[PDB]
Parts: C-alpha cells; sequence; structure tokens
RNA sequence: AGCAGAGUGGCGCAGCGGAAGCGUGCUGGGCCCAUAACCCAGAGGUCGAUGGAUCGAAACCAUCCUCUGCUACCA
RNA sequence: AGCGUGUGCCUACCCUACGCCGGCAGGCGCGGGUAACCCGUUGAACCCCAUUCGUGAUGGGGAUCGGGGAUUGCAAUUAUUCCCCAUGAACGAGGAAUUCCCAGUAAGUGCGGGUCAUAAGCUUGCGUUGAUUAAGUCCCUGCCCUUUGUACACACCGCCCG
RNA sequence: CGAGAUGGU
C-alpha cells in the first residue's frame, strides 16, 4: 500500500484496533466497531448462500503466486459489506452492463462493494435545441 | 459598570463583551445555543450578566470546561465527534480544529474514490437531491445559431 | 443604510439625567426612555423598576406586551 | 510639426467635472391561438505611464507615450 | 372541537390503555375492542397569562454539509423514514405582467380519509378564530335575443390584388 | 374619431 502507519501502529487505526486484531475478532465482536446500519445487517443477516463469494475470495488469496496479486472474482453482489477478510483482494463488480475491477484497500472497510462501481457517465452539455425557450418557435 | 473591558479574545476568536454571556460564547465554532447553556451550568455562572462582567478566573473556568467535557460529567450523547474513525475517541472539536477535521474527512473519501468523494470533487449535490431545477448558479444560454 | 448605537449600561452623564428628567414626562414607558436617552429596551425595563421601588413614579398599567408609568400624582 | 480624437463595462457611436451615457446591436421574459409591432430586465469590471486639488477620476489640471483624422512638415 | 378509521375472508398486516427500562427515536410485559360498549370525557393548534431579547442579516430565516443512534424490509450506497450534537446561504415585502373571491364567506390554524411493509411540502372531507369593500355597470374579455351588410360556408385563424 | 399588418398541419 502507498502509505505508512495506518492500522499497523500508533494513531491511525479503525476505531482504535490494528489489522491483525480485526483478523482475530469474531463477527460478534466486530459488530461493536461497525456503525448502526452495518451492525443491523450483521445482526439480522443469516447471509443464506452469500458465503459463496467469501469462499471464492479465500481460494484466490490462497492460490496466488508468492508476492503477486490474485486473479479477479466477478460478481453481481453490490450490497455486500466489506469485511476485514476481504482486504488486499481483486473484485469485479457489475455495473448494469460491465464489470469494473476494484483493488480492496483497507480504508474501504465497512463500505458496500457497489460504492466503487458507478452506474452512469458524468454529464457534459451540447448546445440547446428547438423548443428549449419560449422565443425558439419555428414557422415554415 | 466599572468601565471594564467590553471586547475580549478567547480561543483565537474575538467575543463582544456586550451580549448576555450564554449568547456571547457562541461566536466560537463548535459551540451552539444548546451546548453554551450546559457549559455555563456546569461552570456555576449566573446567566443574567453581560459577557464583559466576568472576572479573569471565571473565563479560565469556562475555557477549561469547554476543552474537557467528559471530566465535568457532560454526557457522551451531547458531543460533536463520536467514535472518531482513526482512534475511537469521544470529544467536542472547536475553532480551527473543526476546519481541519472536515478537511481530513473529505480527503479520506476522495483517496479511495467512493461516490461521496467524487460528488464533493465535481461540486454536485452530495445527499439525495434532484438537480434538474434547483441550485442553478451559471448564466442563461440562447438557442440561436 | 444606517446604524443606532444604544448603550448596555449607564454612565454618570446619563444616570444623573435619568434622575433629573422624572418630573418632565406625562407618559413614562421603556421605548420613550430608550430613544430619548439612547439606551437598550432591556436597560430601560430595568431602570424603570428601580424608580418604582424608590417611589418616584406611579405604575398606571401592566401587561406582557405593554407597561405604562406616569408622574408622581401632581402637575 | 499645427489642431483634434482614442486608450470599454458588453459589437459599434464616444457623454458631462458623480462610479455606463443615450439612440442602437445581442440574450432572456411579458402580451397573442401564433409571428411581426410594442413593453420590461440582464452582461464578473482602477479605461497606456508619473505628479496634484477632490466625497471622486476614462470623464477637473499638469508631464510623457502611440496611432489615426484634417492641414501638411524635423524624414 | 368536529368529520372518520380499526384484527384483510386468496392476499397474512389492525386501533391501543396501564406498569417497567432509556435524554430521545425506541424496547419488554400484560389487558380491552369484530366497536353509542375498547383506544375515548378523542386534555388539538392558533388564541389566552407571566418571563427573557432590543432595530443588530439579530436570540429573524434554516438552505447546505460533518459525525453518531434506532425502526421497516429478502435488500436502504445514488443518502426510505425517524432521533441527537455541530455548520449557519439567499432573503429587508419583490420589474413588465397576472389569478381567486360577496358572509360563518376571504384569510389564519390544526385534525381525519386515500395511496401505505416503510412515508406528505399532493388531494378529498371536518371543526376552530373571523374582517375590510359592493348591493352596481357594459368600459375591457365573453355569452343570449332581434334588425342590418357580405365577394365568407375549410365558415375572419375566411377570401383576395400588383 | 391615437396606433390596430399577417396565417403549415
Amino acid at each position: 500500500v502507498e502509505q505508512k502507519k495506518k492500522r499497523t501502529f500508533r494513531k491511525f487505526t479503525y476505531r482504535g484496533v490494528d489489522l491483525d486484531q480485526l483478523l482475530d475478532m469474531s463477527y460478534e465482536q466486530l459488530m461493536q466497531l461497525y456503525s448502526a446500519r452495518q451492525r443491523r445487517r450483521l445482526s439480522r443477516g443469516l447471509r443464506r448462500k452469500q458465503h459463496s463469494l467469501l469462499k471464492r475470495l479465500r481460494k484466490a488469496k490462497k492460490e496466488a503466486p508468492p508476492m503477486e496479486k490474485p486473479e479477479v472474482v466477478k460478481t453481481h453482489l453490490r450490497d455486500m459489506i466489506i469485511l476485514p477478510e476481504m482486504v488486499g483482494s481483486m473484485v469485479g463488480v457489475y455495473n448494469g452492463k460491465t464489470f469494473n475491477q476494484v483493488e480492496i484497500k483497507p480504508e474501504m472497510i465497512g463500505h458496500y462493494l457497489g460504492e466503487f462501481s458507478i452506474t452512469y457517465k458524468p454529464v457534459k452539455h451540447g448546445r440547446p435545441g428547438i423548443g428549449a425557450t419560449h422565443s425558439s418557435r419555428f414557422i415554415p | 459598570p466599572e468601565k471594564f473591558q467590553h471586547i475580549l479574545r478567547v480561543l483565537n476568536t474575538n467575543i463582544d463583551g456586550r451580549r448576555k454571556i450564554a449568547f456571547a460564547i457562541t461566536a466560537i465554532k463548535g459551540v451552539g445555543r444548546r451546548y453554551a447553556h450546559v457549559v455555563l451550568r456546569k461552570a456555576d455562572i449566573d446567566l443574567t450578566k453581560r459577557a464583559g462582567e466576568l472576572t479573569e478566573d471565571e473565563v479560565e473556568r469556562v475555557i477549561t470546561i469547554m476543552q474537557n467535557p467528559r471530566q465535568y460529567k457532560i454526557p457522551d450523547w451531547f458531543l460533536n465527534r463520536q467514535k472518531d474513525v482513526k482512534d475511537g475517541k469521544y470529544s467536542q472539536v472547536l475553532a480551527n480544529g473543526l476546519d481541519n477535521k472536515l478537511r481530513e474527512d473529505l480527503e479520506r473519501l476522495k483517496k479511495i474514490r467512493a461516490h461521496r468523494g467524487l460528488r464533493h470533487f465535481w461540486g454536485l449535490r452530495v445527499r439525495g437531491q434532484h438537480t434538474k431545477t434547483t441550485g442553478r448558479r451559471g448564466r442563461t444560454v440562447g438557442v440561436s445559431k | 443604510r444606517d446604524k443606532l448605537n444604544n448603550l448596555v449600561l449607564f454612565d454618570k452623564a446619563t444616570y444623573d439625567k435619568l434622575c433629573k428628567e422624572v418630573p418632565n414626562y406625562k407618559l413614562i414607558t421603556p421605548a420613550v426612555v430608550s430613544e430619548r436617552l439612547k439606551i437598550r429596551g432591556s436597560l430601560a425595563r430595568a431602570a424603570l423598576q428601580e424608580l418604582l421601588s424608590k417611589g418616584l413614579i406611579k405604575l398606571v398599567s401592566k401587561h406582557r406586551a405593554q407597561v405604562i408609568y406616569t408622574r408622581n400624582t401632581k402637575g
């Protein structure tokens, strides 16, 4: 990663804990660090057949060459919360017609996968057409 | 009267010593009507006097209470920074510290390029609002060719 | 565009005038005291209660939105 | 060299010792079923250098700079 | 105050008193109602009485934006709705134009019904406080009837000349 | 007795 200190030692962490500690914590402990929406989702959420993504991610983390990035796993699951299991991983997130790849930085923790893959193009205007103003009227 | 000093400087900001004490200290950023009343109530100050009628040790009692709310038993549910994301603390942030705390929050969203960080960067409405008919700040454009 | 500059506390040049002017006025009210002495309405409210306990003026009427006072029963 | 103009705030014409000046052009709105005529509102603002009176300087007054205009010459 | 609604017949959800925990949104327990029977004497808002501010873009105004907590749901990010501390824009009664209204009316003020798993700045009803100005005209925009003129009948937004 | 031209569906 580009930056020192973060989640490793001293004053930059998540909520006061290090990445190696977030990797020891259970879902029952971890839901005290997350905010109210993520806490409700983990408390209520049986996650029935949503564990399949976590299996494919941990397969790709296991089988990658030593000191090189995993291959992409590509998915429709835009409403998945980023767990501390998912850091340093490649995901392709569906956009309504294409998959956009994401390298999951540890600062992304507690966000949704769908927050990093955007459904539209930023607008830039062409000149106004006929009917755009009351004076614009056409007579043959 | 005593012809005492009627402008005073408190936290790198100037207070008019001429308003009621509970409405003079809200010239500090991070101190609203609701928080200013509770600080003076813990500080044991009479709310009826003008801000130029406080003695030198009374202003130091108010300043030392504003900077350490949790040791004078001001509740956690009152504070403007709750579980701060990088170190987990609870506090009230004031003056030029509030400017930097927002400056760090907008750059933290931009660095990972989340949707919030892109809307703040392009200068668009960040919360759920529509943009077809409100917030207009350009110039009228003519149809002619 | 303009500004008033009304006082928040007295000084002797205006406090001695408050005590000298009492017999001159048929109608005494916080607003007429405010504009005539250049005093805020909250100081005008406070000053007229002291003169009443000193016995120098008569209360004619009181209501939330309007007090009225007058000269001490002669002239 | 004699005498005069310019040195935009919006193309263009340059008012008078008060921070647009008015006729006009551009852009938008009203009126009408609709187009013209008519009516109304907009346009990010030390206007070449150096001194002096002013509440004030493109616009009251010095001294330099440059190009035009009419005369007409240091060339 | 007055008008109303209430356990959904496939379709799976209703209206709530009382006690206890919490600043709040909210949570747990335990009863009544298929309704002139229970929520309910439906303790509504403006208004009324007392206090503080003092002509200041101010203690007027509350847009924009940071952080945290609950509830619906299979799922809330492009923020469902709700609660808390903080931030504190334009705006000082609005140019040419233009809408609605004659008495329990206009305007002010809050409450039900619809849509509804979650939810009114809309709409359709109800009560409460309660004026100023008129009792007329055909001028402007239109409608009805009669006499009259026409080169119109696609009917004046017509037809037609150099 | 102010000024009052014109007409793709």
